[PDB]
């Protein structure tokens, strides 16, 4: 359904900016800029998905080695503007916040089969 | 009255049209909501662009939208119908029906789940709760 | 490829000090840099104006009154260009709020009939006083105010009286306002000029139609208005926008009837009975012909010679007879060699 | 005999292997005898029409005859009419451009004899302006295909009733499936409010196309590989 | 030479305003493979105003130039020139640069220095 | 006859119970018809997100490929062992008609045989001249079949049809559709 | 509070919405685009809108600094990032960190600092 | 090959569906096959002669509507359809009614396939053997240096 | 597709230039007779002689073309455009592709010299 | 089933006040067993009864007159859609994910002024010069 950027236990963003979700996306929905932050750790400055050209193939979830972006089973998020349907880094971190209890249930049953 | 009777024109043309025929199916019924496909735009309240929009159909999509009587809405079903979609960088495609028709509810999903299309319908009916056609004339 | 036709240049600086680098080629997905607030953008003139304005990517700020009309503006700009926000004329926070980020701002708030909420004094000079007081407070470059033709304070018609009063009050508050005065405006589904003559059961008046006014096409008024909007030569100047040749109403109705090929009705009953009839029809919710619009059937096109025409901003307005055929097309109704040629086809199978 | 007393499927002994054994074998090995039969058949077809068959190629149970464009109509009739061939059904015909060749387009014809259960390919060539003749007098179903190969490729079919565009826009200037035509194309469509019609404009995107072909491998990823040629149809070494 | 620019459906502005370049791709300094350095690429020089610009909204790289993504591969140099002037285009051609052959020996690494050593190898 | 009618208690459907079953055996066209609804405790219990089998699952593999030590990958790759297109000109078929074959070479004096190959390799003889010079035994051995007949258009696995006629057919007699097996 | 919107006009937003997150005031990247620049750039469309129902999701650079530092007796400190209640392969690929220099060395996937003792 | 393995308990479920679908399709067959309205509306409509069905390039149910016994999964078989036993319906008159009657029986033959493949399903790998054309499992690529290289290259 | 469309012509390639000249002559006659049909059919604003002078001008574009083969592809494309326009398959929004400059003046500030092109760097 | 006896007996079991509330809520009359309640406040029920079709067993009773599908909590959303057998009341603490921050739950605010707005997460790509003059 909609997209979510998960977090580690004890709160760390999980997206190491490896650009693999961008390179595989068959409809070019992902756009990322990445910079080395103050810690010297590799993180994304900008993460972004256009949900008007996403096609829900799940390659972005299959490709990530850290398993940072996933697909939550929410389909009930229909909007009234296009601007609302463009998801930056902050909307997706809030989704991966909100659905984390549920994504536990999804990846407890999926992760052997992946 | 505008909610409990709710008549779309069955414009759906591609992948997302079968997913609309699952809203006509006996598991997720639309008759139980008041929804029926009057298949002529002269009688439909609303339109559903459910599928792609090529450059050969953009005047046809507008001529179907031009005809419907004046309390009219439109919901955009699918990801090919808002912002091009899977075919965004193609020579013969319109990058969403936002360019052609003024759309009120966007339903996202490439096959946007019959759950999610019905949720877009409930969102449009909520927009019909606060239309305020008679309070507006009092100039609120 | 596309091109920025409205701009003289790439890099434009405002009068307030903001620096505006226009990006890219012309067209939908490009951005000019300007932020514009069009009041009354659901109106007849305002729809063409913000069509032309969001065509090149100027960010249009639309304060709307009702939620159901404004939908037809969202198609005319790119994603992110046109921004709708609700506004009543009574709440000063919303007028304060709509013009806050605008590089230019125009109002076209003008209502021909009195309401239960607003008289002519409420919409034409007090609403303009509120908007112009906001524009003075926020230091907005290029406030432009549209007012009617024949807008003077000495006139007995209330409409024209309070338009002249609205012009004087927006001259007092903001000295740098361009004030623009267009002629009668014919367009597609217009207000009272051609849409009224194409469908009217009776077409009743006073004056025996002999008032003189010339009509201007509305894409011409919107083009002239946007060509005002961007050059700084037109600061604190009053503009007359009148068409090429002067008409009378019976001449216009003969021109409409010769293209319809139908005889439009004519009544011409006296003025006082007509006035009492309009007084009777004021008590009904849908917009009816005004009773002070009876007084404007006598007042003709009085042009100020101390003003600037289409000739200044390099435009030639299109004439009414060349464009009558297109706007009157839907109400149009529609020997022996055929019968010598139809004796070879088959008609019964 | 009730629906509550029905047995459940979920508790029963299910089959369990400790370990699965699958032998490994080249899937090209199963073709080899039929690929030799296909060689001998094609050598006969070349010996039957020497005026019209320039070459052939057998890949792996896939036969392709290599024929000049002025030689299209005499070969196809043979493939329809000879009892040994009987390639009745047209399957799909199309074009492929190689811009490095002088004759830019090649035109491929696929046939299927439903009698003999066999497929065949026929390849010819055509430049942008010079034609290739149409086989639609032979086949009633070919012409739509020919006409599709018109609109994407601009290849002509001389002797064709109803040659015009299909499956593109009516006022479309260009031929899409062609290497000089860009992906997003030349024009775009919006609804002009002024003119109250859609207008066709030059192209402009809100996100530019980023191809990721720049960044392919710099090591030659596959080898030359072996051959399926039988010992009968390669030239003898002397001594 | 036949002139096919009027029958391809390409606009006039592409043939009269845009200059194109034939080039063989250089061997990358990063990795030691040479596989992408055989085919002659055809690629268009960019337009000053039309290339790319940052979106106000998000930061999307939006373009007005449409040939920026197209790029062709050819077998030979002559085929690229023939096609480029057959389609009516103004081209510049860039000559490739190979490395100079210099004979290497491993036994060069430790030859006897009669005078000053003037170097210390390390391996 | 193996796939024939089975009664409705082997069909996993909610059915009916009690006196209402005796009612619907009377009021029916065929009594062994389900009602379409799946049985709630049987159909999809436990739900796919809560399965005891997901805890024990492990990646499958076959033995000569998951083997830790006996295979090298180059023995068992077949992407790199792809075969090539056997592209044959008209002149190499003249070579095969006049030089011969590697199965049956008609070439003596190999040092002169290379020169005998070379003029065909340059285009000495023609293909029609190669067919005319060729003996009747060569034409009937390698161009034609050994009986003198043209070679049949080859198929990989031939299919022999067998029409099923009787009570094992899918439609009985009088319907215009037949089953062909 | 009052930031200048390109015209001398002051715009006024609450102080709880100028923070990058309610963990951290300032920016953690050289191109992070601080919130005051964001509300300065497009305030045209924060009009008539609630700021509180915007996401604002807990910056992670501060939630990792408050985690303790693990101590390893050996030379090499090995890391998964995995849970061990979860039936499967979660977390990041296993990497092995040399802890020899003074200080605590961080995991480049998870940021958990390891120190030799 | 295949994306990933079946879920844990689907094979016992496709049987439970098939047992009732065999009756759910007899019922749709009742009000169409021997309707006189549905018959009369579809009797000599759309008639295709067998020699014209080949020149037009027609195949599948329209070529097998018209008499010619040809289908690829029997004639040139692939993907383990040789190991699975079924029959084929082929009409005799080229009409829309024999194109109808052969669709109604390919339901039957397909349900026969589903049963014979539920019974005879073996164990083993579901994707191809090697990690140079499709990806390693996520158990392996988080442990294996070779498989992380292959995973990172099959997607970029 | 036994029978063809109404105003169709089997495409046929002429080896002489004078036969091609006769066919383009007949084709100009066919466009020119059908211009009142186009003005009625697409509900255009302007007069029939503007369609007729558009037809003349589009033949004025390709007058000095030498190559007979290119004249042949150009003739076949023109007859296809005629068959689309006369049968009413093209719509009024693609019929008015042919008239981009008549329908509206695009705006002020048309750049002609180097300076007006420079101030907007060609837009 | 669609019988009158089922709606009659469920109306008797649930009681008349909650019957009137479920009738203004849904068309059906349902008797469940209170599996749990939501952090937003939404009671959920599961049905024992024999005459229930598949996908009828579990349901929500909302709190507001204006209800959404987006108003149900994430861990409960997967259970109402029959993804998990065990409700998030009865799951162990091992399958509770560890967090280092508080939870918020914004449902959906489309049309509401609290709708999401998108923006640039990063600053413009190429910086300009801040001018300083020089006395020569
Ligand atoms: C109940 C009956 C209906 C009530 C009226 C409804 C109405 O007026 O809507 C009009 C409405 C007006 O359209 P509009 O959009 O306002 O356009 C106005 C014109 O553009 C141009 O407008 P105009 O300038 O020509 O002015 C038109 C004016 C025309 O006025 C005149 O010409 C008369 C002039 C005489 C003046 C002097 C009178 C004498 C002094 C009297 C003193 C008092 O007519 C009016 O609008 C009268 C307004 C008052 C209506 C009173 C309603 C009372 C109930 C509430 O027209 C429609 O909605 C058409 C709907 C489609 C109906 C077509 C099918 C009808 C066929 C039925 C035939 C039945 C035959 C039975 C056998
Ligand atoms: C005449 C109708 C005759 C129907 C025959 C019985 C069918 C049946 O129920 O078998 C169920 C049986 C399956 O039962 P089940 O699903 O296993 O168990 C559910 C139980 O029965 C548990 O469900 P239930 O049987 O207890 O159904 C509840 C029923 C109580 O139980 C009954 O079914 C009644 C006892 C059956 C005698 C029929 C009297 C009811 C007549 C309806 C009019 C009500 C007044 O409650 C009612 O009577 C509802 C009436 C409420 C008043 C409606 C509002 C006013 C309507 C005014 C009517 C006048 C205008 C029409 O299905 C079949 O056996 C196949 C039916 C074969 C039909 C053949 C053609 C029948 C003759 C033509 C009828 C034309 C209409
Ligand atoms: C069931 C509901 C039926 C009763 C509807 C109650 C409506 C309450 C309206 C309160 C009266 C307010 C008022 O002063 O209305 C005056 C109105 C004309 O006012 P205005 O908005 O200016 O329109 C002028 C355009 N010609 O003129 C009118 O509003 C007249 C409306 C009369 C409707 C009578 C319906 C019976
Ligand atoms: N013949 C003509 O058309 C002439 C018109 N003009 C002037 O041009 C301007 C627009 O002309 P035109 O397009 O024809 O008519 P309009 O329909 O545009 O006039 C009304 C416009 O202003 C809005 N409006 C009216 N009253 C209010 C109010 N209290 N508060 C907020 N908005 C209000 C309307 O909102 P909403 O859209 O919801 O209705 C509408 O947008 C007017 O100022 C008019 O005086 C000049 C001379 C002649
Ligand atoms: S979400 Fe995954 S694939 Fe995407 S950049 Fe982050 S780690 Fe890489
Ligand atoms: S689901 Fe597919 S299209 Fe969407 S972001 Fe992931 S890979 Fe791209
Ligand atoms: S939105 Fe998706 S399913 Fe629908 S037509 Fe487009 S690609 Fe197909
Ligand atoms: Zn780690």
């Amino acid at each position: 359904g909609e997209h979510a950027l998960r977090r580690y236990p004890s709160g760390e963003e999980r997206c190491i900016a490896c650009k693999l979700c961008e390179a595989i996306c068959p409809a070019l929905a992902i756009t990322i800029d990445a910079e080395e932050r103050i810690d010297g750790s590799r993180r994304t400055t900008k993460y972004d998905i256009d949900m008007t050209k996403c096609i829900y193939c799940g390659y972005c979830q299959e490709s990530c080695p850290v398993d940072a972006i996933v697909e939550t089973p929410n389909v009930e998020y229909a909007t009234e503007t296009r601007e609302e349907l463009l998801y930056n880094k902050e909307k997706l971190l809030a989704n991966g916040d909100k659905w984390e209890l549920e994504l536990q249930y999804a990846l407890d049953a999926d992760a052997p089969y992946r | 009255a505008r909610q409990g009777s709710f008549w779309p024109v069955t414009f759906g043309l591609a992948c997302c049209a079968v997913e609309m025929m699952h809203v006509s199916a006996p598991r997720y019924d639309q008759d139980r909501l008041g929804i029926i496909f009057r298949a002529s735009p002269r009688q439909s309240d609303i339109m559903i662009v459910a599928g792609t929009l090529t450059n050969k159909m953009a005047p046809v999509l507008r001529q179907v939208y031009d005809q419907m009587p004046e309390p009219r809405w439109v919901i955009s079903m699918g990801s090919c119908a808002n912002g091009g979609g899977y075919y965004h960088f193609s020579y013969s495609v319109v990058r969403g029906c936002d360019r052609i028709v003024p759309v009120d509810v966007y339903v996202p999903g490439c096959p946007p789940t019959s759950e999610a299309l019905m949720y877009g319908v409930f969102q449009l009916q909520r927009k019909m709760r606060n239309t305020k056609i008679t309070r507006m004339w009092y100039r609120k | 490829m596309n091109s920025f036709e409205n701009l003289a240049q790439d890099v434009n600086i405002t009068r307030s000090g903001k620096t505006l680098i226009a990006k890219g080629t012309g067209g939908r997905s490009s951005r000019t840099g300007y932020t514009a607030t069009v009041f009354g953008a659901n109106g007849f003139l305002g729809s063409y104006l913000t069509a032309k304005l969001a065509k090149h990517g100027t960010t249009v700020v639309v304060p709307y009154r009702e939620e159901m009309a404004k939908r037809h503006l969202k198609v005319t700009g790119d994603l992110g260009v046109v921004n709708f926000l609700e506004m009543d004329l009574r709440n000063l926070e919303s007028i304060d709020e709509a013009v806050r980020h605008s590089d230019i701002v125009v109002n076209l708030i003008g209502r021909e009939y009195e309401t239960k909420n607003f008289n002519y004094y409420d919409v034409h000079v007090e609403g303009a006083r509120r908007i112009a007081e906001a524009v003075k407070k926020h230091n907005i470059a290029r406030y432009i105010h549209v007012s009617a033709f024949n807008a003077e304070i000495d006139s007995p018609s209330e409409f024209n009286h309070t338009k002249g009063l609205g012009e004087q009050v927006t001259k007092d508050i903001v000295p740098w306002a361009t004030i623009v005065r267009p002629a009668p405006m014919f367009g597609r589904e217009d207000k009272w000029f051609l849409d009224r003559m194409a469908r009217s059961p009776c077409l009743v008046s006073a004056n025996k139609f002999q008032e003189t006014s010339n009509p201007v096409h509305v894409i011409d008024v919107a083009a002239a208005l946007e060509r005002i909007c961007f050059d700084d030569s037109t600061v604190a100047q009053t503009f007359e926008l009148y068409g090429p040749q002067k008409f009378t109403q019976k001449q216009i109705i003969d021109m409409v009837s010769e293209t319809l090929r139908k005889e439009v009705r004519h009544i011409e009953l006296p003025k006082a009975l007509y006035q009492a009839y309009t007084k009777a029809t004021q008590a009904i919710w849908w917009p009816t012909y005004s009773p002070d619009q009876v007084e404007r059937q006598f007042l003709s096109q009085k042009i100020d010679p101390s003003a600037k025409t289409f000739n200044d901003l390099d435009l030639t307005p299109m004439e009414l007879p060349d464009l009558m055929f297109k706007l009157i097309r839907p109400y149009r109704v529609n020997v022996s060699q055929l019968e010598n040629k139809e004796k070879t086809f088959v008609h019964i199978l | 005999p009730s629906w509550e007393n029905i047995k459940d499927i979920r508790l029963d002994p299910k089959v369990h292997v400790d370990e699965v054994y699958e032998p490994i074998v080249n899937p090209a090995d199963r073709y080899l005898q039929h690929v030799s039969d296909l060689h001998q058949y094609a050598k006969y077809i070349m010996a039957a029409l020497p005026k019209y068959i320039q070459g052939f190629s057998v890949w792996k149970d896939e036969l392709t005859l290599h024929v000049a464009p002025s030689a299209v109509i005499p070969v196809t009739t043979f493939l329809r009419d000879n009892t040994s061939t009987q390639y009745k059904s047209i399957i799909d015909i199309t074009a492929v451009d190689y811009p490095s060749r002088e004759n830019r387009f090649e035109v491929v014809y696929n046939f299927l004899s439903v009698r003999h259960n066999s497929r065949i390919r026929l390849k010819t060539y055509a430049t942008e302006v010079t034609p290739v003749p149409s086989i639609t007098c032979l086949y009633e179903g070919a012409n739509w295909f020919e006409r599709e190969a018109y609109d994407m490729y601009g290849v002509f079919f001389e002797g064709h009733p109803d040659l015009r565009r299909i499956m593109t826009d009516y006022g479309f200037e260009g031929h899409p499936l062609r290497k000089d035509f860009p992906l997003t194309g030349y024009t775009e469509v919006r609804w002009d409010e002024e003119k109250r019609r859609v207008v066709y404009e030059p192209l402009e995107l809100t996100q530019a196309f980023r191809n990721f072909s720049a960044g392919s491998t710099a090591w030659e990823p596959v080898g030359p590989g072996r051959d399926d040629r039988p010992d009968s149809f390669k030239l003898p070494t002397p001594k | 030479v036949p002139a096919h620019e009027i029958v391809s459906g390409a606009p006039a502005e592409l043939s009269r305003n845009r200059v194109v370049r034939i080039y063989q791709q250089a061997k990358p300094a990063t990795q030691s493979g040479e596989y992408g350095t055989f085919a002659w690429r055809l690629d268009w020089d960019i337009v000053d105003v039309a290339n790319r610009w940052e979106n106000d909204l998000i930061g999307w790289q939006s373009s007005g130039d449409y040939m920026q993504a197209t790029q062709m591969k050819f077998t030979s140099k002559e085929s690229a020139i023939k096609f480029a002037n057959k389609q009516g285009w103004d081209f510049y051609i860039q000559e490739p640069h190979h490395r100079k052959f210099r004979v290497k020996q491993y036994a060069n690494n430790f030859v006897h220095s009669y005078g000053k050593l003037k170097h210390i190898r390390t391996k | 006859l193996p796939g024939g009618p089975v009664p409705v208690f082997k069909k996993y459907t909610v059915g009916s119970k009690g006196i209402w079953e005796k009612l619907r055996v009377l009021l029916a066209i065929a009594p062994n018809r389900s009602t379409g609804n799946p049985i709630v405790p049987l159909y999809r219990v436990p739900t796919p997100g809560s399965r005891p089998e997901a805890n024990v699952y492990q990646d499958p593999s076959s033995y000569p490929t998951n083997d830790i030590a006996e295979n090298p990958y180059w023995k068992r790759d077949h992407r790199r062992a792809y075969p090539q297109t056997a592209f044959f000109d008209q002149k190499t078929v003249t070579g095969l008609l006049e030089l011969g074959s590697e199965a049956t070479p008609r070439i003596a004096d190999g040092e002169a045989g290379t020169k005998a190959l070379a003029n065909i390799a340059n285009g000495g003889v023609s293909f029609t001249q190669a067919l005319g010079k060729s003996s009747k035994d060569v034409i009937y051995g390698e161009v034609l079949t050994v009986n003198g007949l043209p070679p049949v258009a080859p198929t990989l696995a031939p299919k022999q049809w067998k029409i099923i006629e009787g009570e094992a057919a899918i439609y009985p007699k009088g319907y215009p559709c037949r089953t062909f097996h | 509070k009052s930031i200048i919107s390109y015209n001398g006009n002051t715009i006024e937003i609450p102080e709880e919405y100028t923070k990058q997150a309610p963990n951290r005031d300032s920016t953690w990247a050289p191109a992070q685009a601080s919130k005051t620049e964001i509300y300065k750039n497009n305030m045209v469309r924060f009009e008539q809108k609630d700021l509180s129902k915007q996401p604002m999701p807990y910056a992670g650079i501060e939630l990792i600094a408050q985690q303790p530092v693990r101590f390893v007796h050996g030379n090499t400190a090995v890391c998964d990032g995995a849970n061990h209640n979860g039936p499967g392969a979660q977390g990041h690929p296993k990497i092995f960190i040399n802890v020899d220099a003074p200080g605590s060395h961080a995991c480049q996937y998870c940021g958990t600092r390891y120190e030799k003792e | 090959g295949v994306s990933q393995d079946l879920p844990a308990g689907l094979l016992d479920d496709i049987y439970m569906w098939a047992t009732q679908f065999g009756d759910r399709l007899d019922e749709i067959e009742e009000l169409l096959t021997d309707n006189r309205i549905w018959k009369l509306r579809t009797v000599n409509i759309g008639t295709v002669t067998a020699q014209d069905a080949l020149n037009l390039g027609l195949s599948g149910p329209m070529l097998r509507g018209s008499g010619i016994p040809f289908d690829i999964r029997k004639n040139a078989p692939y993907d383990a359809y040789d190991k699975v036993d079924f029959d084929v319906p082929v009409g005799m008159n080229g009409d829309c009614y024999d194109r109808y009657l052969i669709r109604m029986a390919e339901f039957r033959q397909s349900l026969r396939i589903i049963e014979q493949c539920c019974n005879d399903m073996p164990a083993g790998a579901v994707k191809v053997e090697d990690f140079k054309i499709n990806s390693p499992p996520r158990n392996l690529m988080k442990e294996d240096m070779e498989a992380l290289i292959h995973h990172f290259l099959l997607y970029t | 597709a036994i029978i063809a469309t109404a105003f169709a012509e089997t495409v046929k390639f002429s080896g002489s230039k004078q036969e091609l000249q006769k066919r383009t002559l007949a084709l100009y006659r066919q466009f020119l007779r059908g211009a009142p049909t186009f003005a009625d059919l697409y509900e255009v604003q302007f007069s029939i002689p503007t369609i007729r002078t558009k037809i003349r001008q589009e033949f004025e574009r390709h007058r000095f073309v030498d190559d007979l083969s290119i004249q042949n592809v150009l003739y076949a494309k023109g007859h296809m455009e005629y068959q689309e326009c006369i049968n009413f398959w093209k719509q009024q929004a693609q019929f008015l592709k042919y008239f981009p400059e008549e329908d509206d003046i695009q705006g002020r500030h048309q750049p002609s010299n180097f300076v007006d092109k420079f101030l907007k760097n060609r837009a | 089933s669609s019988s009158l006896y089922r709606v009659l007996r469920n109306a008797w079991e649930v009681g008349p006040r909650s019957y009137w509330k479920q009738l203004n809520s849904i068309g059906d009359t349902k008797s469940g067993r209170l599996v749990g309640t939501d952090i937003y406040g939404n009671k959920f029920y599961e049905t024992d009864h024999q005459d229930e079709i598949h996908l009828r067993t579990r349901y929500v009773e909302y709190k507001e007159k204006d209800y959404d599908m987006s108003q149900v909590e994430p861990g409960w959303h997967f259970w109402l859609g029959y993804g998990v057998d065990t409700a998030p009341c009865n799951t162990p603490k091992e399958k509770l994910p560890i967090r280092a921050y508080p939870y918020k739950f914004q449902p959906n605010y489309t049309g509401t002024p609290g709708a999401f707005v998108t923006y640039n997460t990063l600053k413009p790509k190429i910086s300009a010069w801040e001018p300083v003059t020089k006395q020569r």
